[PDB]
């Protein structure tokens, strides 16, 4: 069971730029006869299916751009994309097939752009919701950059730390920002124990704290 | 154009059974070699099975994980492409791929996928909330089971400014959102609506964001 190991696991460089990434094999894919190295390279966008890059350790597929490069022989191959575009954001597999099949564990590229601030929407639980014994305060955290951001709840003052369920959006392809949403989900009842809502943001495109509350 | 059709996956209780099929369009079916390539929740791919043509006897290859309890094969007049799963594991969760894959080349075509869930979970309808407050209008999807769900926004004709978030799956139940960005005048002004499909229970519930 030959397996390939990736590296580096991530990677983020910016437009224009040109990126490496290697592809390691545990067993020699160089057929003694036919010369070729069997070991192709593919992608997968965030939410498309993955798509041939290479075959034969450098031949492109067809319709693939010159700006893909992959060399290597043996046990060590490399990935080479030149002019790194805002759409060349994917994980990026290599897999051999001098044996059956085996992909590698994959590289994510992800593109260095200038910092964006967050906008925060902070929104009230519905009146549906409310009406089922439950409430859920959301809070969207969108487009902004780096990744790296941090959301408090505070209810009234004293900040709140269980409930809080989060999740972030891949890498926006079209403006390179990230997206956040945090939400608080306590029972109608505990809702209605308390008045001002706070989503709090604290993110290094600002120096205090960007706060959105609405009391109920 | 090629085109590959994956349908069958959902919701199946450890040890059950179930049957992938796929539809090859755009290219000769009978003279290639098909594969199918599997993705694990917050994973990478991972190649499950290869059925080779007619002319190499449909001779046929399982990983060692799948091996024995899997049955891929292939109907050359249909143009279609089968995947028996019997005594299904948890670990086969994941999205189903089918491939297209010429011997001694490499994969060229792959489907959309067919997410499949082995689990002994039940089926839970999601309860769509529309969060009303350039303006950011959201919806939540909450309490719903297997994944996935579909959401848009009026249908289709809203795509930019709209962002779905990624379902977190809390105390057994997935919750989703999307959010939307419209112009200030829009909305209320035009109406906004949030789309939502949960095949999973055959629902389709459209909700308007109303305020």
């Amino acid at each position: 069971d030959i397996q390939l190991t990736q590296s580096p696991s991530s990677l983020a460089v910016s437009a224009g730029e040109k990126v490496t990434m290697n592809c390691k094999s545990s067993q020699n894919l160089l057929h003694s006869i036919t010369r070729k190295n069997y070991l192709a390279w593919y992608r997968q966008k965030p939410g498309q299916s993955p798509k041939l890059l290479i075959y034969w350790a450098s031949t492109r597929g067809s319709g693939v751009p010159d700006r893909f490069t992959g060399s290597g022989s043996g046990t060590d191959f490399t990935l080479t994309i030149s002019s790194v575009q805002a759409e060349d954001l994917a994980v990026y597999y290599c897999k051999q097939s001098y044996n059956l099949y085996t992909f590698g564990g994959g590289t994510k590229l992800e593109i260095k752009r200038a910092d964006a601030a967050p906008t925060v929407s902070i929104f009230p639980p519905s009146s549906e919701q409310l009406t089922s014994g439950g409430a859920s305060v959301v809070c969207f955290l969108n487009n902004f950059y780096p990744k790296d951001i941090n959301v408090k709840w505070k209810i009234d003052g004293s900040e709140r730390q269980n409930g809080v369920l989060n999740s972030w959006t891949d890498q926006d392809s079209k403006d390179s920002t990230y997206s956040m949403s945090s939400t608080l989900t306590l029972t109608k009842d505990e809702y209605e124990r308390h008045n001002s809502y706070t989503c709090e943001a604290t993110h290094k495109t600002s120096t205090s704290p960007i706060v959105k509350s609405f009391n109920r | 154009q090629v085109q590959l059709q994956e349908s069958g996956g959902g919701l199946v209780q450890p040890r059950g059974s179930l049957k992938l099929s796929c539809a090859a369009s755009g290219f000769t079916f009978n003279t290639d070699a098909m594969n199918w390539v599997r993705q694990a929740p917050g994973k990478g791919l991972e190649w499950v099975a290869r059925i080779r043509s007619k002319g190499f006897n449909f001779a046929t290859y399982y990983a060692d994980s799948v091996r024995d309890r899997f049955t891929i094969s292939r109907d050359d007049s249909q143009s279609m492409l089968y995947l028996q799963m019997n005594n299904l594991k948890t670990e086969d969760t994941g999205i189903y791929y089918c491939v297209r894959g010429r011997d001694g080349e490499a994969m060229d075509y792959w489907g959309q996928g067919t997410t499949l869930t082995v689990s002994s979970a039940k089926t839970t309808p999601p309860s769509v909330y529309p969060l009303a407050p350039m303006v950011t209008l959201g919806c939540l999807v909450k309490g719903y089971f297997p994944e996935p769900v579909t959401v848009t926004w009026n249908s289709g004709s809203l795509s930019s400014g709209v962002h779905t978030f990624p379902a977190v799956l809390q105390s057994d139940l997935y919750t989703l959102s999307s959010s939307v960005t419209v112009p200030s005048s829009p909305r209320p002004s035009e109406t906004v609506t949030c789309n939502v499909a949960h095949p999973a229970s055959s629902t389709k519930v459209d909700k308007k964001i109303v305020n």
